[PDB]
């Protein structure tokens, strides 16, 4: 319970209450997606619609400004007599005496207004397969007396990937026989025969497909102008320098009965077949569709429930974090703040790991994208698939943790043969550390066997003198770049990872049967870790790195990022090393974990503030924000993986709920430092300078995977080893005990865990 | 279209200079809407005056200075370069 809103019981709805004139902090949006359309809707008006993918393609202006955020889409209901406009967005309004409460739910949103005994009703909806977008607009009247009113629904065409410059270029046409106002942008790069429409399910009285008509000048959003000045809206069919899309209709509504109406907004491929889908979703229902999305999204996040005491962890767990994840890096790679539509290909091997199909098809996909030579493309288009072929390391050992991970919980060797075609390019010119071009395939095709070992080959290939792999160009930490490029640049997590994938490559490669590279691989490993006991220990914690300058970094003789946890979490979270090193390594963690004031887990404790060696850019972003030494969730989530791992649960819990969101600083009124939505995982937060403890670019991170997976095997204990559900639990000292709901194959088990062990069907010891 | 005018193409880059060098940036393309009778004459003399001004500038790839001549390049793309054109100006029709 906040000063703007709460939770709606069960973790399944999100209900914000507010009057005419305040707002929250922050857009407190929510992305409702399907596989091919998206939007997102703040709780106060908003709207950003792409067909193929965002960033290239898209609907509505993208104004990412935190302070005026002006809407893209509106709906009016002003009244004809009186002249007092209403509208359910809460943006719009400007009335002090409104009432104004929205309602994001798994996969839909309902904005209630109530201003002066009128009510309005604005439920958002999303069709699957078909890539089309629903809004109910419900009039519900509780005076006295009949009231005409006029039903509005504005919204500016903008197409390709910034505005203000396909303006002057958009077409826009009126049908006649139908109710809908089509777009297009020929004047477009790629997406030129692509239309977009605006269509009713009634007889509209008027349009008017221009922004000087409809707002013009001396108005804005909340004062249209072009509402009061007259009523008689043009219908506008010449091109201008601002296209929109306006619908009029007249209503007269007598106190008692409620009006329904409902408006489409869609975008699709070809005149014909946008007309065939307009007529289609003319005659075709509301309701249905929204029940399908509720019951696809309730069955989907329904699978694994608890029932731990913990009121604000039994909600992101049951269906926040989930609906995130696949809102976010599975379907819609974007937000309200980062927009990054190409498939990453790390992030498209580590979206998938919670879970089973999906794990199987962003691995093939991912097998895909591989040049002969052993590099990978890092990103790509999801239609062409022209993307760039960087320096980045682990990217290519990325898909080696992907392909093992998921043959350690599934067990299917199947996966491991199968066609995957090569691809062809210009290769690497040694003076940049990218291109473009366009990848093209070939006709050399093999298994990821052959993909693996070529990644492996090329990890090999790419060591420095000291033994440790070289970082080239970068790593996972873009920021890290700019030390090597030619150099010596090595790294001790990249040695960390690598074993711990080898540690499996061996036990595959022996049941497959390779000698000549188990030999390889068991030398290799052996110089690895012998480097990393003897070249890798700064006296109480392990490194980061060394420069091309042979300068350590993560050593105390340095003036910056003197501490790491990077590494000291993939210690144990590998599973290689020393118990009593990875203890120090444990302890000297726990200094950037101390700041429970701020409530952040800072990355690096010395901010990087003058450049001595020049680590990259980093050295550009403020001091204590994003990875210049500020808090990553991401980083963090290993790490209370490896507490929880490595025996010390208390402490893994009760660092895990410093990152929960919930019942973090703001739960009510008492931290507007957050200033951030408390119902999704953000992936920075700033815990330095005067704006200590604000977070930073929610919603889009990579964090929500990790963290469902912290939950469910080191908090839970429940995990997927060889087919049975193994059960290893360890609770802390306020939950006593839990019941963990889960269904597999279509078999449902309730495992009721107690203080030492136990199970509700029938008695059984762990792990049974 | 004229080949009579022969001196609106010098006010016409005189603009885009003075333009240029106050600050905003914009491309001058020059299309020959004549037929091969003239076109390689209407071309000569084109570039007998527009040489001085499509020379690589210092520090800043190409100038913005284009000439087209609708004899050889396809009737469509002609047809898309005037639709992609914010303002259209005739030699013959105005000044």
């Amino acid at each position: 319970w906040n000063g703007f809103g709460g939770f709606a019981k069960n973790g399944q709805e999100y209900v914000v209450r507010l009057n005419g004139g305040q707002s929250t902090p922050h857009p407190w949006i929510n992305v409702i997606s399907n596989e091919n359309f998206g939007f997102h809707i703040s709780a106060e008006g908003a709207g950003f619609s792409w067909s193929r993918n965002s960033r290239d393609y898209q609907l509505t202006p993208w104004t990412n400004d935190p302070v005026i955020n002006r809407p893209g889409e509106a709906f009016y209901v002003a009244d004809v007599e009186t002249g007092k406009l209403y509208t359910p967005c809460a943006a719009l309004s400007r009335d002090p005496e409104a009432m104004f409460e929205t309602r994001h739910g798994l996969g839909y949103s309902i904005l209630t207004g109530v201003a002066d005994t009128l009510e309005v009703e604005l439920t958002q909806t999303v069709d699957r397969e078909k890539p089309v977008k629903f809004s109910q607009v419900i009039v519900r009247n509780k005076g006295s007396k009949s009231r005409r009113l006029k039903v509005y629904a504005y919204v500016e065409w903008v197409l390709g990937n910034n505005g203000q410059k396909s303006a002057p270029f958009i077409l826009s046409r009126h049908d006649a026989g139908s109710n809908a106002i089509f777009a297009s942008n020929p004047y477009s790069i790629d997406y030129s025969a692509r239309t977009s429409f605006l269509t009713l399910d009634s007889e509209a009285s008027g349009f008017t497909t221009s922004r000087r008509e409809f707002i013009g000048r001396f108005g804005s959003a909340q004062a249209p102008q072009g509402i009061v000045a007259g009523a008689a809206l043009s219908g506008t069919t010449e091109v201008d320098g601002d296209p929109c899309a306006a619908l009029m209709q007249e209503i007269h509504l007598k106190p008692g009965e409620e009006r329904h109406m409902t408006f489409i907004l869609g975008d699709a491929d070809n005149a014909e077949e946008a007309e065939a889908l307009v007529k289609d979703v003319r005659q075709a229902d509301f309701l249905s569709v929204l029940e399908e999305s509720k019951k696809f999204w309730t069955g989907f996040t329904g699978q694994l429930q608890v029932s731990t005491p913990d009121a604000g962890f039994n909600h992101m767990v049951n269906n926040w974090l989930p609906y995130q994840a696949l809102a976010c890096r599975i379907l819609a790679r974007t937000a309200f703040y980062q927009s990054s539509g190409a498939f990453g290909f790390r992030d498209q091997l580590q979206d998938t790991l919670a879970f089973p199909d999906l794990a199987r098809t962003q691995i093939l996909r991912a097998a895909g994208r591989q040049f002969p030579e052993g590099d990978v493309q890092h990103w790509w288009l999801p239609l062409t698939g022209a993307g760039v072929r960087t320096t980045i390391s682990d990217d290519v050992v990325w898909l080696a943790y992907a392909i093992n991970q998921y043959v350690s919980a599934t067990g299917d060797a199947a996966i491991l043969d199968e066609s995957i075609p090569f691809l062809k390019g210009p290769a690497l010119m040694p003076g940049q550390h990218d291109a473009f071009f366009q990848p093209e395939t070939s006709e050399r095709s093999a298994t990821l066997y052959e993909h693996a070992a070529l990644a492996l080959d090329l990890a090999i290939h790419r060591t420095g003198e000291n033994g440790l792999p070289l970082i080239l160009g970068g790593d996972w930490n873009d920021g890290m770049n700019r030390v090597g490029v030619g150099g010596k640049g090595t790294s001790v997590w990249l040695g960390w990872f690598l074993a711990g994938a080898l540690r499996d490559f061996i036990e595959i490669a022996e049941k497959r049967g390779d000698t000549d590279r188990v030999g390889k691989w068991a030398s290799h490993r052996e110089k690895l870790r012998h480097v990393l006991e003897t070249a890798g220990w700064d006296g109480s914690y392990y490194r980061r790195g060394y420069f091309d300058d042979g300068t350590p970094l993560g050593s105390a003789s340095s003036e910056e990022c003197q501490i790491d946890s990077l590494g000291q979490s993939w210690s144990v979270l590998s599973g290689e090393g020393e118990e009593g090193r990875s203890r120090q390594a444990m302890d000297a963690v726990m200094e950037h974990l101390v700041d429970e004031k701020t409530g952040i887990i800072r990355l690096f404790t010395p901010p990087f503030s003058r450049a001595s060696h020049d680590p990259g850019y980093i050295k550009g972003y403020p001091p204590g924000v994003r990875e210049n030494g500020g808090q990553y969730t991401h980083a963090a989530t290993w790490v209370v993986l490896a507490l929880a791992k490595q025996g010390r649960a208390q402490e893994a819990w009760n660092c895990f709920k410093l990152l929960n969101p919930v019942n973090h600083a703001l739960d009510a009124a008492s931290s507007e430092t957050y200033r951030v939505e408390p119902y999704v995982v953000t992936a920075d937060v700033y815990g330095e300078g005067a704006y200590a403890g604000r977070g930073g670019w929610s919603w889009y991170t990579g964090s929500a995977g990790w963290l469902y997976r912290a939950a469910v095997e080191g908090i839970l204990g429940i995990t997927r080893t060889d087919g049975k559900l193994h059960v290893s639990p360890s609770l802390p000292e306020d939950w006593s005990g839990f019941s963990i709901r889960i269904t597999l194959d279509g078999k449902a088990r309730d495992i009721a865990v107690s203080r030492k062990a136990g199970t509700a069907d029938v008695s059984v010891s762990v792990d049974g | 279209n004229d080949d009579m005018d022969m001196d609106i193409a010098r006010e016409a880059l005189s603009a885009h200079e003075y333009l240029r060098s106050r600050g905003v940036i914009f491309d001058l393309v020059i299309v020959n809407e004549r037929a091969a009778s003239y076109a390689q004459d209407m071309q000569h003399a084109l570039d007998h005056i527009s040489e001085t001004q499509r020379r690589i500038n210092p520090a800043d790839g190409r100038p913005h200075v284009f000439s087209v001549r609708r004899d050889l390049m396809d009737e469509e793309t002609w047809s898309a370069l005037l639709a992609a054109s914010r303002v259209v100006l005739h030699v013959r029709n105005g000044k």
